[PDB]
């Protein structure tokens, strides 16, 4: 069975739930950021809390596209992630069976195609929220397989009318359908406590994004009205149609046109067209970018950067408040979210026996921070000449050196 | 009675349709409608 | 055939002489003539509003 | 409603490219029946002996 | 047969796909940049998002040829990766027969002319989604060679009405044509979960550069009018039309005639003509520049620039943080393709046997980052007399050093 203990049946591992879903494949994103304004996203924000998750998820969609510097630190925080190392390790104290089962699991993750692809997938959830990949599962002879990892969109969802924290998919019915067991990995990191439709990212980066975007938008229409004055002409009774027309025509060309004649009895007025600066409109865009970089990566290197310095304790002083609690609780919550969803099935498939679910291993990131190798390298032959006895596994632990074999 | 010749293999298909918007699913389930509080207990 | 029609006793502004008063006219949602009159006379419905197919 | 939805029509509707070129030749045929002469003259002319 | 496990038929590679296609190799871009509005610009979006995807590549094309910082910031991206050395390395503990086969791959690899430019043409996917190289196979006796590497524009595809992930080519038919295997590497670099029409960054980077066009050329447009001033010339009744255009003259050169005379029946009146600051467009390009310059290498380096500093650590501040992130995820997801694509049809091709798939030799980039040598050098031997034994093989690596041979 699975960690839930729902029970697991290898009948309906031959085919992916949504195989018999064809109508979800031919769908287009409805792109309901165009033309939205706060009451609108007021709108798709509640009805995605009663569980229409379609429109909230295109809208999420569409706010990565269209915001650059968003983009830009959702890419950056996901991309830390990518590139840590991860390593397999046995439960507690575990036995000589349990240790070759977790070699056995290493060995597979290390030689399964598309581990990349699978996390930068599963990082999704952390601004949208959720996010679901499916498995294809195949036998190679005796052995489960997982095929390929397929990342499904978020609005082929929905929630449970009876559960706010179920997801179920969306085929015509009411309630949706469950999700099948060992088919999905399913990853819910939780920012803040609460349901899962409110628990992205986005939802609270949304407010920011039309904010820069209508200043933004506000900015290209002043500047496109810069430039030439408007000038009205006037003209007296008894100006005929034809007259009339030749008057607007030269109006119309006397800003690009240095010089124009017209009768005494006409007159030109030129009004101011815009007449201020940017300074508003760049401050409310300044204003939402700090935010956006608070809200993502933290506000002492991104918005108030930490600015430059270096030194033996710069990488501590850099990394430890802020970026390396990020780091970790990422890091964290995928590897038990993998550790649940991916590690568990292979074991209960390609493995004899049933072995007990507490004692099933469990995936882990490496994140050990580089410490100042010259400093306790001078530290150490002082402590030892004084009579301490430290172990060499906390050394070679810490340092990163690998012990001898 | 009823007969088409067409071809397949060109660039375009006879009768093209026009899927421009998805299958999507409209519902009436509960504190959503008002079939359902100032009315009988009717779900569409 | 012609779509719009307003056919639950709904009230709309239709102009007699100097005052604009409830009462049901045109009520259609298509137009070919007294376009400028039936936008005094076609403000749209104060209550309920249901639409049929008069296909006339 | 609206107004005139009459006039509006020329905003609303959108394109769609596929009738364009959605055409080809026949076949190349003059390979199965005629040969290629290459020439760079103005006037070729073949000369044969019975 | 492939990775994929589609049925693999040596009599296709003798002739390319697309040799029966002579009507593409005849076309010529639309431009579709020129005289571009942020409607159009949304419509091609959308229907690109619909498997439209020429005018999309077309136009992507066009922005990077017109956009000199945006050009810059793509380029020096992709040298970064055309810089790096590169070797394949066998699987886990792999056997003589492995080491051996990964060996002549490494060989021919090193002997095939023309690598450069396809890691050149594949690293374009970065920016469109997507990059399609077709293969030229020629038999020299017994071993089948790529003769070389052909670049397809991507306005040559189109995306699978059934599938909005597989690409296809555009042969006339509703349908398109499926992709030959063994005939193409497909690189589709993944910065974005989704489909392949929105997956590519310069749909991100799309609307800084319109706004950035839209203010140089509006600093253009005001830039030409400004100088002299608007003087607009009024006459009495009856000045007839010969009059007319002798004051029409004399207005339209008195901005660069220093004097003149009229009667003093007439009237000249110096209107303002641009009266402002170029404040606000060199603003808006600020902006435009700074998102671009974010979006594409990170907003530590770039955008918000990390200043000067030197120091032993300073090339670990500079790099690991950003530089380091970007450079090892473009590499390792380059490396992955072209171990999918290029050394596996030379392995099952050019060797006897079938090795299974996940014995695979991979491609794999040097990533390694220079370590002070200095501080390390002192650090080694306080550590060895205390009684550590670190093995000579993490050194040598670690540093760059070989072993001895």
């Amino acid at each position: 069975v699975d960690v839930y203990g729902n029970p697991i049946r290898t009948q309906q591992l031959r085919e992916p739930q949504t195989s018999r879903l064809a109508g979800l494949a031919k769908e287009f994103a409805q792109h309901p950021a165009k033309g939205l304004t706060p009451a609108k996203l007021a709108r798709i924000l509640v009805e995605a809390e009663q569980g229409n998750l379609q429109a909230q998820a295109e809208l999420f969609m569409d706010m990565e596209e269209r915001d650059a510097h968003l983009f830009a630190e959702m890419s950056k925080r996901k991309r830390a992630i990518l590139g840590l190392d991860w390593a397999v390790e046995p439960p507690r104290n575990a036995s000589a069976a349990e240790k070759a089962d977790a070699d056995y699991l290493h060995e597979l993750l290390l030689d399964l195609e598309g581990l990349e692809d699978l996390l930068l997938d599963a990082l999704d959830g952390i601004g949208h929220g959720y996010s679901c990949i499916e498995l294809e599962w195949a036998l190679q002879g005796r052995e489960w397989m997982p095929l390929a990892f397929h990342h499904r969109p978020q609005s082929w969802f929905q929630l449970n009318p009876e559960d706010q924290n179920e997801l179920r998919l969306r085929d015509n019915s009411p309630a949706g359908e469950a999700l099948q067991p060992f088919g999905w990995i399913i990853h819910r990191p939780r920012a803040r406590s609460g349901y899962v439709a409110r628990s992205g990212l986005f939802r609270v980066l949304a407010w920011p994004y039309l904010f820069r975007h209508y200043a933004t938008s506000d900015l290209a229409e002043m500047l496109e009205i810069y430039g030439l004055p408007i000038r009205l002409g006037k003209y007296p009774p008894g100006t005929a149609d034809e007259e009339k027309a030749t008057l607007l025509r030269a109006v119309t060309g006397l800003g690009h046109a240095a010089a124009g004649i017209i009768p005494e009895t006409m007159a030109i007025d030129f009004q101011q067209a815009a007449q201020g600066s940017s300074d508003p409109f760049l401050a409310m865009m300044r204003q939402s970018e700090d935010a956006i970089s608070k809200a993502v990566l933290g506000g002492t290197l991104t918005s108030t950067t930490s600015q430059s310095g270096g030194g033996a304790f710069a990488l501590g002083q850099v990394h430890n408040e802020v970026r390396h609690d990020l780091l970790a609780s990422d890091a964290r919550q995928l590897a038990a979210t993998l550790s649940r969803d991916l590690l568990w099935p292979l074991l209960v498939l390609n493995r004899p026996g049933s072995p007990d679910v507490r004692r099933a291993p469990r995936l882990v990131f490496d994140l050990r921070e580089q410490a100042d190798i010259t400093s306790m390298a001078q530290s150490i032959p002082a402590l030892v000449n004084v009579g301490l006895e430290i172990p060499s596994a906390w050394v070679y632990d810490k340092l990163g050196i690998p012990q001898p074999a | 009675f009823a007969p088409a010749a067409d071809p397949g293999a060109a660039w375009y298909l006879l009768d093209t349709s026009r899927s421009l918007k998805p299958l999507i699913y409209q519902e009436r389930m509960k504190p959503s409608f008002t079939s359902m509080t100032k009315e009988d207990d009717e779900q569409v | 055939e012609v779509e719009g029609v307003f056919v639950r006793a709904t009230v709309e502004r239709r102009c007699r002489a100097g005052f604009c008063f409830d009462k049901e006219g045109q009520g259609f949602a298509d137009g070919v003539l007294s376009d400028e009159q039936l936008e005094a006379l076609e403000s749209d419905p104060l209550l309920k509003v249901e639409r049929c197919t008069f296909s006339g | 409603a609206i107004i005139t939805p009459a006039l509006i029509s020329a905003l609303k509707t959108s394109f769609q490219k596929h009738f364009q070129d959605a055409l080809a030749t026949a076949p190349s045929t003059y390979l199965q029946v005629a040969t290629v002469i290459p020439s760079t003259t103005a006037s070729n002319t073949y000369g044969w002996l019975g």
